[PDB]
RNA sequence: AGGCUAAGGCGUGUCGGAGUAAUUCAGUUAAGGGAAUUCGGCAAAUUAGCUCCGUAACUUCGGGAUAAGGAGUGCCUGCU
RNA sequence: GCAGCUUGCUACCUCGAUGUCGGUUCUUUCCAUCCUGGCCGUGCAGCAGCGGCCAAGGGUGAGGUUGUUCGCCUAUUAAAGGAGAUCGUGAGCUGGGUUUAGACCGUCGUGAGACAGGUCGGUUACUAUCUACUAGAGGUGCCCGAGGUCUGCGGGUAAGCUGCUUUUAGUACGAGAGGAACCAAGCAGCGGCGCCACUGGUGUACCGGUUGUCUGACAAGGCAUCGCCGGGCAGCUACGCGCUCAGGAAUAAGAGCUGAAUGCAUCUAAGCUCGAACUCUGACCUAAAAAGAGACCUCUUUAAGGAUUCCGGUAAAAGACCGGUUUGAUAGAAACGGGAUGUAAGCACCAAGGCAACGAGGUGUUCAGUCCGCGUUUACUAACCAUUCGUUCCUUUCACUU
């Protein structure tokens, strides 16, 4: 995809269970694959700010539980670094259930979110109200 | 048996991994020339590392036109001297050294690294070699150079090291001028590289003693159960049982360090001067303070601090020409704590 | 390079180094090194150590 | 009990020096993730004393039961 | 017909023992090609397919059941190819299954017992003699003596491989729906080599708080895993950072030119031109012990120079290597700069209280005290004093010397 000016760090596994943070109807979901993603011998598949990756709910409404769906993960409590030089880190990792574009099922979402993954991402960039 | 597929552990392109059998880098190929008659090489001593502040400038990259942060090595260069000159014959065979010519006036401080030559031909000799070019006998020359090591402070030697470099022309002719007329006088670092331009750096890297396959070649521990069973950083097998013998390609331990790389590639960002402008408070640990002209390199560099760094120009560039950095701030803090 | 200053101890940053730690509300907060880091993150105000700034602007009028 | 000291018995659970590699026996710590490792949570970690509140399905009515799940605890001054 | 990668057939070797199945680790080989490179045909408009030819350089992963190989299933992916190496690999590992002794269930037997059926349990020995390989040293050979700088007979390499997005372009093509390619740019995954300015880990130097106890109390200390908890410099390190190309020559399948046998025609019979991630060259690492055992220069043959002693570290298992030695900042002391922790002891005032004695604690002296395996200045102490090879040793087997 388009290039960001900032380096991510692949901080989450495949397996982690992260707090979804939109209106959807989720709260709960487990990274079970990352798309764009070939890897090499007994390494597990992992995550970093703005990729679209394919998750499960865990907790959640009946209608939305069990079901496979795509999404991007918008902050990580691993660190990483700007362009000019400074390190930026959150106290918690969070997700939103999208689409294969980037379209957020949610009209709204709670809490601030990089702005790599606005630039990467507009629509998550104009659903978003802070951005950090 | 359904395999799973692995690449191979480490490179085999370095092999064998033995200690460099001197502490002065040697340049085997050299670039071909583009211009005016001048040396294609220099020398300096590393420091250590800094950051700066520069607005970014690289064509068609993401970050252009804004600041970043970029680490930075800094390299002391006092000015060399060019001691001889040499010159080589081609043949079925390859280059045969014929003759060398030295200059009269050399520093005392010499007499350490090889005795002085003693002042005999300078004239005679050079018009010998002159007539070896006429008669079309000679193909190229090279000039000898050295470091002057005495004038830093950070570096406890005080013997020179000598090492042969290339001088870049479009004819023999001209290059036998040009080294006629620099013989036995101080080159410096300005005279042959120009600010903005790209470099080849060479040097021995640091030594870590001998070391285990693990972190000689990067091989993987024992996991889970077998992480406590007697073998944990020992490698899994030797060999199959036929052929009855250890594969050289298979990961041992030995050296690992102090072996001679080459980086390629590195942007030179500032030519100074003045030593205060790099300085940080309390000098540079376990170096000290810089006192003479010095130079700055993007990225990092091969080998610790005073160690041996030698610069040629691109040998295998893409880009065109770059530009003067435009450096905004040059870190200088406190490197302790 | 823009300023910005140590929100523990009100130390001004140097570019190219610190942090930056962004807080689930939204509040952020720029630290100059990890002790600052560490002794936030431990619950310590900067009130009440006298080795930052605030600690002194407590002391002077004490 | 475990820890720290008396009396009593010892420096003899009878090889020393030097301090610099890999590897090995037994330990301390580890960002982000949290069984994705493995035949299998093997191994290691978590919890842990005392007082108070509260305590399920089932039941041979004896139990289950320290169920589960929560709160308090230092030092100083004066007392009942 | 080929292969010996499934199961059979035989009984040539091994019963004074060649340690079984599967998985794990690591290395390599084959091509009968799953992807990546190049071509041909089509019932090939484009996109995407179907079939075949050359090509073994690189890639070929993560998970649920099962001891499993095999096989089924899940979400990615350019693709998630198949075989060989004593069904590679137990003086490397594991012990799940099979294959001892115990017991239960079903079926056989009159019974002891059996199953080719199921289930639970059940010891993994050794100090490396030879060779091979990985690294480090001492000799002897070539050679005027010593030192330096080079060449390069050779050896090695994957040092890079592969995707996504943007432009070309909503263009060619197509009725529409749909929809490419040459060049150009960035980013990413994996691999390789390095480094420590920034961030993270450790940091049994160091600073502080506190529990139990001992040295009579305060002060300062011992022991309890560094007693435990908090912070952390230097160094080491990855989860951090830097670099990581072509171009050319000769070719395979294949496409052509010229051209006759066979007046014509024909890519072939001579001859010639193009043509791949293959091969060679070019980058990169190593290499005079290259027996054709090298070239050049300088200094000097009772010397040049080398070693040992001495002060050290860019180096280091022992050896080796790289520096200094009074004509000197090589190591240490003193002071200062730069840092770590967090405001020392005593003294004064206040303190809930208490007739009083005492009083946890707070405020001031006090960014204090304590410490620094970092730098600067400075000969203040130590780098002094010497030995040894560059003579076969004695003999006058001597060109010497009493
Ligand atoms: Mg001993
Ligand atoms: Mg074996
Ligand atoms: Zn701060």
């Amino acid at each position: 995809m388009k290039g960001m000016r900032s380096n991510i760090p692949r901080a989450l596994n495949a397996g982690a269970q992260i707090a979804c943070v939109d209106n959807t109807g989720a709260k709960v979901v487990e990274i079970i694959s990352v798309k764009k993603y070939r890897g090499v011998k007994n390494r597990m598949p992992c995550a970093g700010i703005g990729d679209m990756c394919v998750v499960s709910v865990k907790k959640g409404t009946p209608e939305m539980r069990k079901q496979v769906l795509l999404a991007v993960v918008v902050r990580q409590k691993q660190e990483f670094r700007r362009p000019d030089g400074l390190h930026v880190s959150f106290e918690d990792n969070a997700m939103v259930i999208t689409d294969e574009e980037g379209i957020p099922k949610g009209t709204d979402i709670k809490g601030p979110v990089a702005r790599e993954v606005a630039e990467r991402f507009p629509k998550i960039g104009t659903t978003a109200s802070i951005i950090v | 048996m359904a395999s799973i597929h692995r690449p191979k552990r480490g490179s085999l392109a370095f092999s064998p991994r033995k200690r460099a059998k001197s502490h002065i880098p040697r340049f085997r190929a050299w670039p071909e020339a583009t211009g005016e008659p001048k040396l294609q090489s220099f020398a300096g001593y590393k420091v250590g590392m800094t950051h700066v502040i520069m607005v970014d400038d690289t064509k068609n990259s993401l970050t252009q036109g804004m600041e970043i942060s970029v680490p930075v090595t800094v390299i002391e260069t006092p000015a060399i001297r060019v001691a001889a000159i040499r010159a080589y014959a081609e043949d079925s065979t390859g280059e045969k050294a014929i003759a060398e010519v030295w200059a009269a006036d050399l520093d005392p401080e010499l007499k350490r690294r090889i005795p002085i030559p003693a002042a005999g031909n300078q004239a005679e000799a050079l018009e010998n070699i002159g007539k070896l070019i006429e008669e079309g006998r000679v193909s190229d020359v090279r000039a000898v150079i050295y470091t002057l090591p005495k004038s830093l402070t950070g570096v406890p030697k005080k013997v020179p090291d000598i090492m042969e470099s290339g001088i870049s022309a479009r004819d023999l002719g001209t290059k036998f001028e040009y080294s006629k007329t620099i013989l036995g006088t101080l080159v410096s670092v300005t005279d042959v590289f120009k600010n903005g331009t790209l470099v080849d750096t060479a040097a021995i890297t640091i030594g870590k003693g001998t070391q285990g396959p693990v972190k000689r070649w990067g091989i993987q521990l024992m996991k889970g159960k077998h992480s406590r069973q007697g073998s944990l950083r020992q490698v899994g097998t030797l060999g199959a049982f036929n052929p009855s013998r250890v594969s050289w390609r298979v990961p041992q331990m030995g050296q690992m360090g102090y072996h001679q790389r080459t980086e390629f590639n590195k942007r030179i960002l500032k030519i100074g001067s003045d030593g205060e402008e790099v300085t940080p408070e309390g000098g540079f640990i376990n170096y000290g303070l810089v006192r003479g002209d010095y130079i700055l390199i993007k990225g990092s560099v091969p080998g610790p601090s005073k160690r041996l760094i030698r610069l040629r120009d691109p040998i295998r560039a893409k880009k065109a020409d770059l530009g003067e950095p435009n450096i905004l701030y040059i870190s200088r803090e406190s490197k302790q704590g | 390079m823009e300023q910005r200053k140590c929100y523990f101890c009100g130390k001004m940053l140097e570019p190219g180094t610190g942090k930056l730690y962004v807080k689930k509300d939204g509040s952020t907060y720029f630290m100059c090194s990890s002790k600052c880091m560490s002794n936030f993150a431990l619950g310590r105000l900067p009130r009440r150590t006298e080795w930052t700034e605030k600690g002194k602007i407590q002391l002077k009028k004490a």
